RNA sequence: UUAAUUGGAUUCAACGCCGGGAACCUCACCGGGGGCGACGGCAGGAUGAAGGCCAGGCUGAAGGUCUUGCCGGACGCGCCGAG
RNA sequence: AAACCCGCCCUCAGUUCGGAUCGCGGGCUGCAACUCGCCCGCGUGAAGCUGGAAUCCCUAGUACCCGCGCGUCAUCAUCGCGC
RNA sequence: AGCGGGGUGGAGCAGCCUGGUAGCUCGUCGGGCUCAUAACCCGAAGAUCGUCGGUUCAAAUCCGGCCCCCGCUACCA
């Protein structure tokens, strides 16, 4: 998954204790208690709880805004603004999707993960060579 | 912008005696010159002239890397020995007294490389 | 490092030591070219072995080899032992 | 033989200290001096202003300072052995 | 978002106040000592002080806007 925080002050509704803010997914599913990484790798935290209104969530798809309340992530310091995050993905995780269930992945998925790993390929081959 | 060598022109280098010649090369060119040429330095210029006739149109090989560079050699390309090798030297105005074995060097440059185990007192 | 930068010696008791101040030689290294088998025997050999040369090519230079023909007369590495 | 002695110039300075490095020219040995020899004239003028922790030799015509002979050797001694 | 602290060799700290040298410890490279290795002793390299400007006879120091992180509470989709 890989998503965009948007450029708008409004979204913002809590700053730490847990960060509050809206997103809208640009590729990829977003689930509860997954971790989320920049381009330099920083840990943001993981991801405590997703709400697109009051009511409480489960999971976002394609197309879709949510308010996430996260841990250990703080805006300014730790995030910012109009900054793209990516979620962090493990290399077994990444062979078991291209090899074992390669029947369950669309256009969505496949450019997600295309580009995670040309992101990713900075310090392990392994993502260089895909 | 011409060529001269002691004032002279090419030309007039070329219609001169041997012992006149002497005279305007350096002294170990000239004491070299006055004792005169070694056998092998004989056979050489004997192909120099020959090929200078217009006959004898080989490649000039030689051993005879003392050789004297002289004013009937200008224009000619000789390949000189540098122990395992000819290499190509063409002769220029410029040239004129210097021993052939001076454009072939025999040994290749060095490029260093990482100290190895022995080099400093700690690496022993 | 290099085609080769020949080799021995590593505390006193290796390092102006090998009497080692190497232009050739020394020389043992690198590139290239030539030469050598007493003595036994096997093919061969006066109808001439083994060997040597005027000139000219190949060659760094060379009867080393080849071209071109002139020599000399009894041994014979083309082959096996041996030195 | 030199260190040594007498007279004149320089007066504490990278200099009239130091002479490495390089240019041009003249010579000797040798079959051959470029790789790779030694000598001479003019020119040029680098680092160096007394040396950390460590460490060597020496008890009398000895140590320090100064030159010379022989060996090696066609030419070449900042070396060895002697004076 | 607002309040609060600090930027100094490869590394970790002093040095501000009271201007006028950039010092400490560790690491890196080289040398001594020992039959040899560790311990130990000496030397060298490495920052011209986070940026701009001002102040001052002169600023690592006095001062600012400026780059960054750090501290805090506020902040419930
Ligand atoms: C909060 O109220 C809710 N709007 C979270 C989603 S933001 C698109
Ligand atoms: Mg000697
Ligand atoms: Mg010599
Ligand atoms: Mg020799
Ligand atoms: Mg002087
Ligand atoms: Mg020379
Ligand atoms: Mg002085
Ligand atoms: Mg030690």
């Amino acid at each position: 998954g890989v998503i965009r925080l948007y450029p708008d002050e409004r979204y913002v509704f809590r700053r730490s204790n847990p960060a509050i803010v809206g997103i809208e997914v640009i590729e990829g599913r977003i689930k509860p208690g997954v971790t989320l990484i920049k381009q330099n790798g920083q840990k943001v935290g993981v991801i405590r709880s997703i709400k697109s209104r009051d009511e409480f969530l489960q999971e976002a798809k394609k197309g879709q805004a949510v308010a996430i309340a996260i841990e250990g992530a703080i805006v300014g310091r730790h995030i910012h603004p109009g900054e793209t995050l990516y979620v962090d993905l493990s290399r077994d995780d990444a062979i078991t999707l291209l090899k074992h269930l390669r029947d369950t992945l669309e256009d969505t998925d496949i450019k997600a993960l295309k580009m995670i790993a040309k992101v990713k390929a900075k310090e392990d081959p392994f993502w260089r060579a895909i | 912008k011409e060529f001269r060598y002691r004032g002279y022109t090419l030309e007039q280098l070329m219609n001169m005696s041997l012992e006149e010649l002497a005279k305007l090369l350096p002294a170990r060119q000239r004491r070299s010159l006055k004792r005169g040429l070694t056998p092998e330095q004989k056979k050489l210029l004997r192909k120099i002239r020959l090929a200078k006739k217009g006959k004898y149109n080989k490649p000039i090989r030689t051993h005879c890397r003392d050789m004297i560079v002289l004013p009937e050699m200008v224009g000619l390309t000789i390949y000189v020995h540098n122990g395992k090798e000819f290499v190509p030297v063409e002769i220029k105005p410029e040239m004129i007294g210097h021993y052939l074995g001076e454009f072939a060097p025999t040994r290749k440059r060095v490029q260093h490389g990482a100290p190895g185990i022995g080099a400093t007192r700690s690496s022993m």
